[PDB]
């Protein structure tokens, strides 16, 4: 996809595998954002979306929270509040050919700053000057999208450099796409270091009878307490307590 | 338990309409949809209409549609089917099954994009026989 | 330098900028357009790049020519000169922060009796900025049962010339109870 | 259309084992499953619904699985009363289709 | 009856225990108001961080609330000297204080 | 196709006030038992909603603004509401989203589509059968490049007129945070003729679409059963505003009542004190009461453009051992001329961010200029050591400004 | 230390990254102290062929 009206794919109901895709692909920049690369493996994450575009060599570090450009304000904007994982990689190529790839385009000109994940489609003429443009083409008045010219002769500036940029919520609601570890027996009524659903920590649990909403996999009847879980091979209610009680 | 009763068997010349009646008993009328199938003899069955009785609304298969007419009378509390043209191969078995699913005198179809719809036919009738010839 | 080298051996233009923020006054601006100034009024205001929210009003200071900020206490800039009219000005917060509120128990009664303390009852509806703001709230700016303390104006009780038992105080010798036609009294 | 296909067309068994069943699906059916059992000379009645589910006044030796495109019905302890036709349907869109049927002898 | 002054002591204490909670519950700065989120997508070089915020948020909330609980009890201290005074000469003999 | 309806009679609409409606579910963790406050887009209680209501031949469906938030409610009882649409021209030029429950499903369409005025969904009955099947809708013109779809699972409704008063009463929530356009909704069978009842709701989350475009325009379809009728109906339109909520949760774990923070100075220690029952006595409040809704900007009153042409085409460059300084003074600083043509590759900024770059006035800006090699560009930044940042242009550890970078193989470097 | 890696994973030496150079090959622990030296070797390390 293009960088002006780029493509979000929802994935779900499968297992992401990161070890397949360094097998025979390199990744330039792998910046992530709120989730640390190492514990990528053992998270599961519930609503992911990819999305998709094509800039040039310089203009990597534009998509990133809290950087401006023309890719930045005008393209495609990413949330203060950012959650997820920047790969970005060479496509020199795939995506560029002799004479010129003119089929990827992107905003040159625009009235104003993009909201936050904001996809503009329209193709309105922008007027330069204090002249109106009437939807003809004249003096300071130009197509709003122009094209890059990508060759496979031309620098580390000047070459494709294909984005993939995923977006998470961790920790909330049920999930859906889940990492590579195995899992394995639970050990009830003892202590134990437990990973629900990405959810790491040390304490005992029990059984609980209270009912969640369709909607709502987890709960903390007080918050920075994380009691309530449901185990997602058995389906069955359980609250989280300490390991041990601590009136000793 | 609910009991269901259909009509009984009817023998016709195979040019006019046919009139098939059931009568769900012990259950809401409204609720459910009231779904049809036919059977033919030494084949399987398939799903030809659906009934919404409230809305007296209904959905036909996209074979057998514009050729039959599935009506109700909440007022003897019975869902009639009609069906023109019959055909050689139109000698079956009808049966007329409620649908698993229950709804409410609402729309709450905007819940369609909440809750999934999972249909199934739990209760059937006993079946009537239509058998026609020249 | 080669054009046939690397990335390495290659040159790159570099222009560093040194900047001086919001100290002395300034010469260089961004391209974001100017407005219309409404005082007296709380509005977020950029005043030379100072962003903020808060009401403003005129003072009579004044300044040395190399000098374009001010704080009488720091971390609170009480005064900015205005760029376009050069007007010397003051910088406030949006509201008095004196705003107590006289309540009964929840199942006795609803109704409550706000306390503005250290504000004149003429100057009310302009303390609370009461114009921009909620109508539930506008009863209570003004009303019929108006009294001034030594700590500040109470709309929302009526004052009597007898006297009863104190309970719950005021913060002037006033005191407030539930006494009744039922209501707050003072 | 959607078409299922039940295979194998024909099935023997004895009294007493375990027996599997599958269909296929042509396109993405999701969990939009119901396992139908019809006895001959009777009519059919609902086994199972949402393709791992067991519907209420039936025993828990039958049980179904699958995803996708293929589907499959498992029968333990299987009595002689079990003798009947088996249909699996599928619910993605109009029109509901039904399977061809699966016959299974003493 | 005028039994709102023993009532109070348990309305405040019970005021001081949920108001601490209600600090718990706040995520003071951090990614994440829970330890076990930050310590489940965090390598321990940039975890650190979110911790030391979260430890030194809950101890601040923990210092404010055994500083109102202590001075607190210091003035129930001085209540119950004045008590214990009142058991000195009312109960084990007579008093010449007016009022 | 499209085509205006006739016999429209203008009569000026009502406004009333939402008895304690439009609240939602901030949040899919479960609670329960617990008080807690949030920060969101919310309704006003006590505020005016537009009662739009049809029967002589009372017909309405205008375009609303947006602002930030729609509250959405309708007194159903013959299914008339079918959805709406929401854009920012509505004339194929932007965006548009298209959510409509036609005879079988339910649509949800983000397309350039071209609207006329007055969308309609028609009804026909029929005398001979008693039977009501859809046969008319028109809501857009064509269709265009579209973006997103959506279609539900097939099902029927009660497309009957019923007579008599209305039975339902469905809820609605739109709003468009991050790039995210959130539903929320609930319905509850009602008992009225023409009123908003007093109760309270709790919408729960429906769909998060990532849809992320501009929204600015509203309008609600209808659907009527050139001789036409309009049918009964009546509904609500409210717009959210940025305010404070205290909700309290049940044991079940749905809630039970909302405490408004800017309505009653009750309200106000309620939210002050974080809970629902205060007794007696005196409770300093913190300030919630006012929120500003303009922005006001004043600058020097200079509008000359500032020299970057000469600084950035400089054509004869400064060397990095004897570096240029150039004063820049009495301008205006236009970043987004800079970027036209030319392209940067390490656009570092120390003390002051890029987004909030364009907002502010610069008081004493110099201009640094040199050449250095490719494998030296980390070394112009505070803290860096190296054969440049020590014998050659030392940046200090204090720094506050902007370095930019770019490439120049082609202009600074010739053959031999 | 020692090693030759190519272009693309000399961001996997450090503290925290992943990959397959710093998963399977060589990995630093998270209370690093030191410094990371990196140069291009193109004109030495490699050759036609
Ligand atoms: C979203 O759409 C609105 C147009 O409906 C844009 O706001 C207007 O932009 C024009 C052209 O600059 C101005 O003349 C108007 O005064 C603006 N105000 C209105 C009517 O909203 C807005 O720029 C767009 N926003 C984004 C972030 O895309
Ligand atoms: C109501 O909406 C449904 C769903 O959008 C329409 O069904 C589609 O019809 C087209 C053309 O007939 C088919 O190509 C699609 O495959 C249908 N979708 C599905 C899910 O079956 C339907 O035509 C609309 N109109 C009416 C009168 O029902
Ligand atoms: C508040 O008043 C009601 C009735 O006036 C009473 O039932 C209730 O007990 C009172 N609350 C308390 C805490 O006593
Ligand atoms: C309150 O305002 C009036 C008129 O502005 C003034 O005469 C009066 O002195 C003021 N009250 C006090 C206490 O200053
Ligand atoms: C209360 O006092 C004021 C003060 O002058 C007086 O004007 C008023 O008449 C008094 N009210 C009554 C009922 O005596
Ligand atoms: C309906 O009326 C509007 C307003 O005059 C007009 O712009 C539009 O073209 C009309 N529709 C048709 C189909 O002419
Ligand atoms: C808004 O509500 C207030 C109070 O309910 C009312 O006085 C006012 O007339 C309403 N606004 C309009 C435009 O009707
Ligand atoms: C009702 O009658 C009209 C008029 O002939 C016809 O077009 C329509 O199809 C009929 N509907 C049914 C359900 O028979
Ligand atoms: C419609 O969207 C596509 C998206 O790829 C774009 O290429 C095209 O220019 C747009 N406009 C028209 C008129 O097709
Ligand atoms: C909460 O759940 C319990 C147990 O199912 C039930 O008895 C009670 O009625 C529920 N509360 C409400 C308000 O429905
Ligand atoms: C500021 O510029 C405007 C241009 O519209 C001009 O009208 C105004 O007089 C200027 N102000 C001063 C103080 O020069
Ligand atoms: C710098 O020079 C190039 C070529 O002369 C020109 O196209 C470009 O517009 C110049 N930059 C600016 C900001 O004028």
């Amino acid at each position: 996809a293009s960088v002006y009206a780029w493509n979000r794919k929802r994935i779900s109901n499968c297992v992401a595998d990161y070890s397949v895709l360094y097998n025979s692909a390199s990744f330039s920049t792998f910046k992530c954002y709120g989730v640390s690369p190492t514990k990528l493996n053992d998270l599961c994450f519930t609503n992911v979306y990819a999305d998709s575009f094509v800039i040039r060599g310089d203009e990597v570090r534009q998509i990133a929270p809290g950087q401006t450009g023309k890719i930045a304000d005008y393209n495609y904007k990413l949330p203060d509040d950012f959650t997820g994982c920047v790969i970005a990689w060479n496509s020199n190529n795939l995506d560029s050919k002799v004479g010129g790839n003119y089929n990827y385009l992107y905003r040159l000109f625009r009235k104003s700053n993009l909201k936050p994940f904001e996809r503009d489609i329209s193709t309105e003429i922008y007027q330069a000057g204090s002249t109106p443009c009437n939807g003809v083409e004249g003096f300071n008045c130009y197509f709003p999208l122009q094209s890059y010219g990508f060759q496979p002769t031309n620098g580390v500036g000047y070459q494709p450099y294909r984005v993939v940029v995923l977006s998470f919520e961790l920790l909330h609601a049920p999930a859906t796409v889940c990492g590579p570890k195995k899992s394995t027996n639970l050990v009830k009524n003892k202590c134990v270091n437990f990973n629900f659903n990405g959810l790491t920590g040390t304490g005992v649990l029990t059984e609980s009878n209270k009912k969640f909403l369709p909607f709502q996999q987890f709960g903390r009847d007080i918050a920075d307490t994380t009691d309530a879980v449901r185990d997602p091979q058995t389906l069955e209610i359980l609250d989280i307590t300490p390991c041990s009680f601590g009136g000793v | 338990q609910v009991q269901l009763v259909q009509s009984g068997a009817e023998v016709k010349k195979p040019g006019a309409s046919v009139k098939v009646s059931c009568k769900a008993s012990g259950y809401t009328f409204t609720s459910y949809y009231m779904h049809w199938v036919r059977q033919a003899p030494g084949q399987g069955l398939e799903w030809m209409g659906v009934i919404n009785p409230s809305g007296g609304s209904t959905s036909y298969a996209e074979k057998f549609r514009g050729r039959v007419t599935m009506t109700r009378d909440t007022s003897t509390s019975t869902v009639y089917m009609e069906l023109s043209s019959l055909r050689s191969e139109d000698t079956a078995v009808y049966y007329c099954a409620r649908d698993r699913e229950p709804h409410s005198d609402s729309s709450g179809y905007w819940d369609s994009l909440k809750y999934y719809y999972y249909y199934a036919l739990d209760v059937w009738g006993q079946g009537t026989t239509v058998t026609v010839s020249s | 330098f080669q054009p046939t080298n690397g990335v390495g051996y290659q040159p790159y233009r570099v222009v560093v900028l040194s900047f001086e923020l919001l100290h002395a006054p300034a010469t260089v601006c961004g391209p974001k357009k100017s407005t219309n100034l409404v005082k007296n009024k709380c509005v977020n205001f950029n005043f030379n790049g100072l962003t903020g929210t808060g009401v403003l009003t005129e003072s009579n200071k004044k300044f040395l020519p190399f000098q374009q900020f001010g704080r009488d206490i720091a971390d609170t800039t009480d005064a900015v000169r205005d760029p376009q009219t050069l007007e010397i000005l003051d910088i406030t917060p949006c509201s008095f922060g004196g705003v107590s509120v006289i309540t009964p128990g929840t199942n006795t009664s609803n109704q409550v009796a706000v306390l503005y303390q250290d504000v004149n009852c003429t100057e009310v509806p302009v303390a609370i900025h009461a114009d921009q703001l909620t109508p539930t709230w506008r009863v209570y700016s003004t009303g019929s049962n108006v009294f001034q303390t030594r700590a500040g104006c109470l709309i929302g009780a009526e004052h009597v010339n007898n006297s009863y038992e104190c309970d719950i105080p005021i913060g002037a010798g006033i005191c407030a109870s539930y006494q009744t036609s039922q209501s707050i009294i003072a | 259309a959607i078409q299922l296909t039940q295979s194998p067309s024909s099935l023997s068994a004895s009294v007493g084992d375990r027996v599997t069943i599958t269909c296929r699906a042509s396109q993405g059916i999701s969990s939009y499953l119901a396992w139908y059992q019809q006895k001959p000379g009777k009519a059919p009645e609902l086994l199972i619904y949402a393709a791992s589910t067991l519907q209420s006044g039936v025993p828990s030796r039958f049980s179904g699985s699958g995803s996708g495109t293929d589907f499959t019905l498992t029968i333990s302890s299987l009595q002689p009363e079990d003798f009947a036709t088996y249909y699996c349907q599928q619910l993605n869109t109009y029109p509901f289709t039904f399977g061809p049927g699966t016959k299974v002898d003493i | 009856s005028a039994l709102g002054k023993l009532q109070d002591v348990v309305n405040q204490n019970a005021q001081a225990l949920n108001t601490l909670v209600k600090q718990l519950s706040s995520n003071f700065g951090a990614i994440s108001s829970v330890l076990n989120d930050i310590l489940s997508r965090l390598d321990p070089p940039e975890a650190e961080v979110q911790i030391d915020r979260l430890i030194t948020g809950r101890l601040q909330s923990l210092q404010t609330y055994v500083t109102q609980q202590l001075i607190r009890a210091a003035e129930i201290r001085a209540s119950a000297n004045l008590a214990a005074t009142k058991m000195s000469e009312c109960v084990l003999g007579q008093s010449k204080r007016v009022d | 196709q499209c085509v205006n309806l006739t016999t429209r009679t203008q009569l000026p609409p009502a406004y009333t006030n939402s008895f304690t409606r439009g609240v939602y579910y901030p949040d899919k963790v479960f609670r329960s038992s617990v008080l807690h406050s949030t920060q969101d887009l919310f309704l006003p209680f006590f505020s005016n909603v537009t009662w739009f209501h049809a029967i002589t031949k009372r017909f309405d469906n205008p375009v609303l603004p947006f602002n930030d938030g729609v509250y959405f409610a309708s007194t159903e009882k013959s299914n008339i509401i079918r959805g709406w649409i929401f854009g920012t021209t509505l004339d194929s030029k932007t965006q548009s989203l298209l959510i409509v429950n036609n005879a079988t499903n339910v649509v949800i369409k983000v397309c350039e589509f071209q609207f006329c005025n007055d969308p309609f969904l028609g009804v026909y009955y029929h005398k001979n059968n008693k039977s009501w099947m859809e046969s008319e809708f028109r809501v857009y013109s064509s269709a265009n490049n579209c973006t997103f779809e959506y279609v539900s699972q097939p099902f029927l409704m009660d497309l009957e007129g019923k007579q008599g008063n209305f039975k339902n009463l469905r809820e609605f929530v739109f709003k468009n945070i991050d790039g995210y356009f959130k539903i929320y909704s609930k319905h509850t069978p009602i008992n009225l003729v023409r009123d908003l009842p007093q109760g309270f709701s709790a919408l729960e989350p429906l769909v998060d679409l990532p849809i992320g475009i501009n929204i600015t325009r509203f309008q609600t379809l209808l659907a009527l059963h050139s001789g036409w009728t309009a049918g009964a109906a009546a509904y609500y339109v409210g717009y959210l505003q940025p305010r404070t909520f205290l909700l309290k949760y049940n044991e079940n774990g749905t809630i039970t009542d909302a405490v408004d923070c800017a309505l009653d100075p009750l309200s106000e220690t309620k939210c002050t004190l974080k809970s629902f029952t205060v007794e007696k006595g005196i409770y300093q409040t913190s300030n919630f009461r006012v929120q500003p809704t303009e922005s006001i900007v004043r600058f020097p009153n200079i509008t000359n453009l500032c020299p970057f042409g000469e600084v950035f085409n400089a054509t004869r460059f400064a060397s990095v051992y004897a570096w240029n300084r150039k004063r820049i003074s009495n301008c205006v600083a236009d970043y987004s001329v800079l970027y036209n043509s030319a392209s940067f590759s390490t656009f570092k900024c120390y003390g002051v961010s890029p987004t909030k770059l364009n907002d502010l006035c610069f008081t004493n800006v110099y201009a640094d200029s040199f050449v250095i090699r490719g494998d030296e560009v980390r070394q112009i930044a505070p803290g860096q050591t190296g054969k440049i940042a020590d014998y050659n242009y030392k940046l200090p550890d204090d720094f506050t400004g902007c370095v930019i970078a770019w490439n120049s193989n082609n202009l600074d470097s010739k053959v031999g």
